[PDB]
Parts: structure tokens; sequence; C-alpha cells
């Protein structure tokens, strides 16, 4: 049937779902994870989205501004706006999921409502594709790939150059901030290949 | 985060072999969630961050994947240039462009609302720091516009069945990530992920550059300059967040590099130790690398040549005897709060003072702070993350590696003093420091051993349950928050393949409102913290017969 969604879980609560199409079986991925995990997922939303303080007050008034300040939300909603049905789906499914739980849990809160809430003085509310785009935005892209202290390595060789002159300060940085080093251990051996680029190490752009 | 896959060259019973231990930090509940899916064409099971739609550990019986973030440079700063005549303008290509903005209020509770401005341009959104009337900056990011199709890519590489389906998905993964691929047939691969700006010449990326037009991007560089290998020569690949590739640069970080001295190395002779491994010795490469003082090694060499001239009786060479007699394995006294052996403490304090008498003296203040760190510090609740070999640590063995460091020393980090002069100085500092708090019989030191503590904060500092759910664990553990393993053909089972993972505290989070906590609130607590493992199920079959509940909805959309 494809309206049927099984859930089954093992030994250990590992929920494992079998459906038809893509939309039922995001669906029911989203349904056990707001079983398992709702107040986790709540603030996390809520530390991707910066609407901390809302709930938490004004210690978290910084976080949220910072937050907010380091992304787009209209870029990430115009690229779930150009999804394919299939993709689009994954997004939908999932959120239309939570959603189902999270319905009954306000229901039935006497039962079902993560204690959590109860402590924190709020209550859940519905999720949409935007909401679990930026789970993934939030806590992977912005947390493990977006590094960067070019505005302080700028300082350091300014300091450099000051301290030891133009050219000893540049070989100085280059000696604590190198661009490569021949002698890094690499999870690719040199008999396989190397990376065909250079770089320049000398600031040129200044 | 760390990661071993082993071909069919080196895997003993089994084809191949894949560990995987993220290093996300320790949280309450558990930072990543169990999931597997069957139909619309997936078949999988393992464990995701945050529930990601896409599982970032695991396999569908075919091929099996994993990660490690990848450290590669895919951020650039740009210098707007603004005038005070046309505020929230700024000139790109000769013209006066008005920039993105858009106005946000942070709603508080128990208190008032406070409305600000966020500001972008082509660029990136703008910096709330480094801020002056006539510039600003703003960051830009390889992957600006692709975090959606990464997303997706992580998702739809879960149905690939051999190295050309896994790559054509691999090349629309736009963050700086590491992927790793193996199969049933014992074939292994890994690709250095990610979008990469394909800059201008003369373009140092570890500074900013103008953004009035000419220092723009030409654009990013194709998947075929990704870093990436096929079952290569060596039998397995390793990495811990070391370089990819010979002469492939690294992020920008002042505080982040990829030099001589690299944690890999730990994994790298392990796995070169014997010929063939099985999976049961795959997996203690885990409590191995766990438990491993990084820093021994690099440095017991220079401690010897300095101390190797000394009488029997000088303290400074007794402590480096103390080093050499020890594998650096640190391990907990029966007492459950010190280790065994006080070369971490040794190794800690000697390394502080001579970060202190080189790296720190030759750079200005406060610059000189970022080189201080010897890599021990903690709190009582230990690390919030993985241990590594601080900046500080990496350069100064550049250093006491003199002629065989292919890196000049513009500066001598010793200015002028002999280098065994200085190493036996920190010696000096490090015995009385260390005999005033311990006394002086070495043998019955009883060192401090870190701690590790399941926080009930995420990563952002932000409660994701109360504070009562925090746990702790007396060992502290160098390894994944997770760790999961995936074996393909293995010999002696009637299965094409063969999976375990371990998800601490347990998979649920659910406590109902009478404070009762649900019956996987911490089943998986204790294994972790003894290298144990539970079974990851793939086929209907397993999953059957090992079920304990299971509930069937109907839906139509
Ligand atoms: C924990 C982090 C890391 O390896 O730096 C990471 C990011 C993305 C995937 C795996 C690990
Ligand atoms: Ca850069």
């Amino acid at each position: 049937s494809s309206s049927e969604i099984k859930i089954v879980r093992d030994e250990y609560g590992m929920p494992h779902i079998y459906a038809n199409d893509t939309w039922h079986l995001f669906y029911g991925y989203g349904y056990v994870v707001a079983q398992d995990r709702l107040f986790q997922m709540e603030m996390a939303r809520r530390s991707t989205q910066g609407t901390v303080a809302e709930v938490l007050g004004k210690d978290f008034v910084k976080f949220d501004k910072d937050i907010r300040r380091n992304y787009w939300p209209d870029a990430i909603r115009a690229q779930i706006a150009a999804l394919s049905p299939e993709d689009m789906s994954i997004l939908q499914g999932y959120a239309d999921g939570m959603n189902a739980w999270i319905d009954k849990v306000n229901t039935n809160p006497e039962t079902l409502l993560p204690k959590q809430f109860n402590t924190f003085g709020f209550t859940p509310k519905r999720w949409e594709p935007f909401d679990v785009a930026m789970i993934f935005v939030g806590t992977m892209a912005n947390r493990f790939s977006d590094s960067t202290s070019e505005i302080d390595n700028l300082a350091l060789l300014t300091a450099l150059k000051d301290k030891y002159g133009v050219s000893q300060g540049m070989a100085v940085f280059n000696q604590l901030k190198w661009l490569v080093n021949p002698s890094a251990p690499t999870t690719i051996a040199v008999q396989e290949s190397n990376y065909p680029l250079k770089f320049n190490q000398q600031n040129s752009q200044t | 985060s760390n990661m071993w896959v082993i071909g069919k060259s080196k895997a003993q019973d089994a084809k191949a072999i894949m560990v995987n231990g993220p290093q996300f930090g320790w949280y309450a509940p558990a930072y990543t969630y169990g999931i597997g899916l069957h139909g619309a064409g997936y078949d999988v099971t393992g464990n995701t961050p945050f529930a990601y739609p896409g599982l970032v550990f695991g396999h569908n019986g075919v091929i099996s994947w994993g990660s490690t973030a990848g450290f590669g440079d895919d951020v650039d700063i740009f210098a707007e240039r603004l005038s005070a005549e046309k505020p929230g303008y700024y000139l790109h290509n000769g013209k006066w462009v008005k920039m993105l903005s858009r106005e946000e209020t942070i709603t508080v509770k128990n208190g008032q609302a406070e409305t600000f401005t966020v500001w972008r341009t082509v660029h990136g959104n703008i910096l709330q720091t480094d801020q002056t009337t006539q510039t600003a900056y703003a960051k830009s990011r390889a992957w600006d516009g692709k975090e959606v199709a990464s997303l997706l890519a992580w998702t739809h590489q879960m149905k690939a069945k051999n190295w050309q389906e896994w790559t054509q998905q691999a090349a629309k993964q736009a963050l700086t990530i590491n992927w790793y691929y193996a199969d049933v047939n014992g074939n292994i691969g890994y690709v250095h992920t990610g979008a990469y700006p394909d800059r201008q010449s003369g373009h140092d990326p570890r500074l900013p550059v103008p953004g009035t037009g000419k220092w723009d991007w030409k654009g990013l560089l194709p998947f075929e300059m990704n870093p990436k290998v096929y079952n290569p020569q060596s039998g397995y690949i390793a990495n811990w967040n070391n370089s990819p590739q010979k002469d492939y640069p690294a992020s920008d970080l002042f505080a982040f590099l990829w030099g001589g001295a690299d944690r890999v190395t730990e994994i790298d002779r392990l796995l070169e130790q014997k010929p063939r491994l099985t999976a049961d010795q795959a997996w203690d490469v885990i409590r191995q690398t766990s438990r491993q003082d990084l820093n021994l090694r690099l440095f017991l060499p220079t401690l010897q040549a300095a101390t190797s001239g000394l009488t029997q009786s000088d303290p400074r060479r007794q402590l480096v005897e103390t080093l050499t007699r020890w594998d650096g394995i640190n391990l907990l006294n029966d007492d459950g709060k010190t280790w065994q052996q006080p070369g971490s403490a040794i190794l800690n304090v000697w390394l502080t003072s001579m970060l202190k008498r080189t790296v720190v003296a030759a750079v200005p203040m406060p610059f000189d702070k970022w080189y201080s760190a010897s890599g021990y510090e903690t709190t009582q609740d230990g690390p919030t993350g993985s241990l590594n070999i601080s900046v500080g640590a990496k350069i100064l063995y550049e250093a006491v590696q003199g002629d065989k460091s292919p890196i000049p020393q513009a500066v001598d980090l010793f200015a002028g003093k002999p280098q065994q002069e200085v190493v036996l100085a920190a010696l000096e500092d490090t015995w009385e420091t260390l005999s005033k708090r311990y006394g002086n019989n070495v043998s019955n030191w009883k060192t401090p051993a870190m701690a590790l503590t399941f926080r009930a904060n995420n990563f952002f500092g932000v409660p994701q349950a109360a504070a009562e759910e925090t746990r702790h664990q007396a060992e502290y553990q160098n390894r994944g928050t997770e760790n999961d393993m995936i074996v393909f053909s293995p010999t002696t089972s009637d299965r094409p393949v063969l999976a375990w993972d371990v998800v601490a505290p347990g998979q649920s989070g659910f406590i109902a409102p009478d404070g009762t906590v649900d019956k996987h609130y911490e089943d998986q607590l204790k294994m972790y913290e003894n290298f144990g493992r539970k079974s990851l199920w793939l086929t209907k079959q397993d999953v059957e017969a090992h079920k304990e509940s299971q509930e069937v909805l109907h839906v139509q959309r």
C-alpha cells in the first residue's frame, strides 16, 4: 500500500522505516525523530536560527544576533524553491512526519510532552522544510566549513613586518603559517599523485 | 575526527574494513541519530548528526561511506569600500552597488525585544567586527548557494553501488569534507570533497583581498582538482584531519597547520606494523589511538639528545629516561582518577616552558599568545573535543628537526643559544614544578587523568536537555563521539557484510512528564566507555529477528 509506512525498532530502539515513495519514507524518519529527540531538535532549530532568547532570555541575545548575522534565510529559501519534486519530497516529508507526532504531543501533553518542555516553560510548534534544511546548514556548514582568520593573519604579518622588517617579516610569517609543508603526512601517498596548483606566499594583493 | 579504510591487500578474514570516529564533542542526548531507510531507492543503516536526511556514517550492503572534516581553505575575506555619503552602498567594478540588508527582531523571554540590521554584499554577509567608516569585511564561502545541494548530495550518495556513482554525488557536496568509500568486492576510496575558489594569480589566501572587483574569484575549480584516490598501492587510507595530498594547502586558520608533526602518523604505524589486520584488530586501533600521547613521538629524540651526556643522577636525565621506557599509552590507575605513568604531565610542563622560551618569545604581543598552548589544557569536565598537537608544538618541531625540516627558519626560535641548553632548562623547570607537587619519587607520582563529559548544552552552548542530564565518564578517550565499523565480505559470517556502531548515551532522549526516562535513554553509555559496540542491521531478515516493537502508519500526502 502506497500510504503505508512501517516502523520497526530493534533491541537498541533504532528505527527502521519501510515505505514505497520518497515522501512517505522521510515522513517516517521525521516521525521517529520527533519521538526520540524532540526537545533536542527544537533547541537545535532555535540555535540554528537565532531564536533561543525567546525562550531562554537575555543571556542569549548576542548569541541570537550572531547566528542571524552569519546566514541569509532568503537564499536558503530560494534553494529549497528550486528543488525538483523528488528532492522537495525529502524535506517536506521529513517535516510532515515530525508534524504528525508533534500534533499528538500537543493533543495529549499529560503523557507525551517531553519533560524538558515543562521545565523550560514552552511548547513545541510545527516544522517546515526550511527548518530541516537549517539544521544541516547551522550545524554542519557553519560549524565545520566556515573557517577563516584572515583579518587576524594580516594583523600578525603586519606586526611581524614591524618587528623584523618587510622581507624578514614576511619570511617569518611563512615560518609560522606556511602555505604548504612538503613533509606533512598525507592521506594519499606521493606515488599516487600530487596537487597541480601553486599559490602565492608573499601577499601580492597589497 | 579519524578514519581508517583497509582494502583487500591488508584485510585479514575480510575484503575491506572501515572504522570511523568523527569527533564532534560529547553531548546528552547523543550527537548522532541511528536510522535505517528501506524504500524509494534506499536501503541503508547507520547513524547521522542531528538526524539529517542523509546518513554521514553508514552502508547500503554494497558500499559503505564515512567522513572527516577536510580543513581545506574554502573561505576568503573581501575588504569592501564604503563611503559616508552613500550609507549602505559599496564600490564594485567602478560602481556604487547597494548592499542587501534585512531587519531582524530578537524577541526575549522576560526582556525587551531588540531590532538590528544584517548586511550583505556580492561577496557575502558583512562581519560585525573590524568596522570603519571606510571599510567593512565580507566573508566569502566557495559553497555559498550550495548548502541545500550538499545536504541532498549526502542523501543521494547512499544509493550508490560503485565508485563511479558515488563520486558523482561526491562532486555535488560543496563543503570542505573528506568522504571515504568501501565495497563488498574489497575496493576502497577517498575524496577530499568540496567547492574551492579558482583565485586570481597572486591571491595569497591567508590574507584578505580588496572587494573592488579585481580580486574577485574567477570561479570555482573543477572536481578533477579535488584530491582523490581509488585502491591505493599502500592498501589503506588513513586520515585524522591531516593533509589529503602532497602540496595541498590547508585552511587559512592561524591555529591550523599540516606539517611534519601530525597525529595521523599514529594510525599509520599501527596499520603498517602488521601486513594484514582482522576486523577486531582494526577496531582496537580506536582504543590505542584514544590513549596515545601525541607529543612523545615528536620530541623524545630531542629530549634524548639533550640528556645523552648527563650523569646518571641528573634529574633532567631521569625525567627523560622515564619517557624513554614509556609507550605513551595512558591508562587509569585503580583509583579511577590518575594515570599510571606521569608522562603526559612531564610533557605538558616541558612543552609549555619550551614554547614560552621559543615560539612565544619570537612573536609580538599579543599574537604571541596564539603559540603558547601545549595542547593539554582542559577543565574539570575535560576536553570539549579531540586532542591534537598544538600550533606552537608543530612549529617547534620544524625547529628541532634542524636541517631535516623543509621549512626555512627565517628566525632562530632558539635565539642563538644551543638547542640542548634550552631543552635542558625547560627540563629544569619541569622538574622543579613537578617535584614540588608530587615530591621527588617519580615512581609514585599519581598525575590527574583527563575525564570525559556528555554535556547537556549543545556545541552552540545552548541547553538541549536539563543540567542534570549531563553524564560523566572517568577516562577521557581521544576518539569519535561515535564509532562505527563496516566489514565487507567477512569470511566467518553468512552475510556479505557486517556493521557495528555505538551511539551514547542512547538512541532516545525522551523523558515522560512524570520524569520516567525512556528504555533507551542510557543503554549505550557503558558500552562506549569499554570500547564495546552493537550490531547495525540491514536486511529485512536481520531487522525482523531483532525487532522489539513495530507501528504501521497510513497517510496520504
Ligand atoms: C567533527 C568534524 C571534524 O572532523 O573536524 C567533522 C565534520 C564533518 C564530518 C565529520 C567530522
Ligand atoms: Ca582564505
